[PDB]
């Protein structure tokens, strides 16, 4: 699990980098050092928000499931093994799953509404305050705000 | 001076004709730019889901 959140946090911070890569294809054999820097340290950032708004969320999605688990305790109850089963056991195992697939729903939904909020400020950014700025600290500094705003989301301690 | 005459283009000697055929007038969309603000109407869907959320 530690091994895939890494890798989608990475993916998902370097995706920016795949679509700057051929839009304006300016010294890559220079850039490609600060395009790897970027990417890791909007990774490092993700990742921190990514904790924090799971941690914060799990309270809600703990009830967000009841109906789920109410569901799962039909089945694992309506049998005859229930009949003389653990009698208790059976809602540890529904908890544990349900934890489990409340876990990987909620980092998803996290994931993509922070890559859904990532690429709405960044082109009206690069569209208008180029008209001072050069292009190129502009992209940077959108991406910049775009990483702090992800991270600060998370934990929001104004 | 044959056209104050009312007389037809064609009833006067003349040095030739051409036949144009260019079908096709015009080939695109009105507005290829404002487009572009539209991909900002997707996120109401995470702001209708975040009012929800608010909800329930």
């Amino acid at each position: 699990s530690s091994a895939l959140f890494f890798g989608n946090a990475f993916i998902v911070s370097a995706i920016p980098i795949w679509l700057y890569w051929r839009i304006w294809h300016m010294d890559l054999i220079q850039s490609a050092v600060l395009y790897s820097v970027m990417t890791l340290v909007s990774t490092y950032l993700v990742a921190f928000a990514y904790k924090n708004v799971k941690f914060v969320l799990k309270h809600k999605v703990a009830q967000k499931r009841e109906d789920a688990v109410s569901k799962e305790v039909t089945r694992k109850l309506s049998e005859a093994d229930n009949r003389k089963m653990s009698r208790k056991e059976k809602d540890e195992r529904i908890l544990w799953k349900k934890n489990e697939v409340a876990d990987y729903e909620a980092t998803t939904f996290s994931i993509f509404y922070n890559n859904t909020l990532f690429l709405v400020l960044v082109i009206v950014a690069s569209f208008f305050i180029l008209k001072n700025f050069n292009p190129t600290v502009n992209y940077i500094l959108s991406i910049s705000a775009s990483s702090g705003l992800i991270a600060l989301l998370s934990t929001g301690s104004k | 001076k044959a056209q104050r005459n009312n007389e037809d283009v064609s009833v006067i000697p003349p040095l030739f004709t051409v036949s144009v055929d260019h079908r096709g007038t015009w080939n695109p969309w009105v507005s290829t730019e404002v487009l572009a603000a539209a991909i900002g109407l997707v996120i109401y869907y995470l702001a209708f889901s975040a009012k929800s959320h608010i909800q329930a």
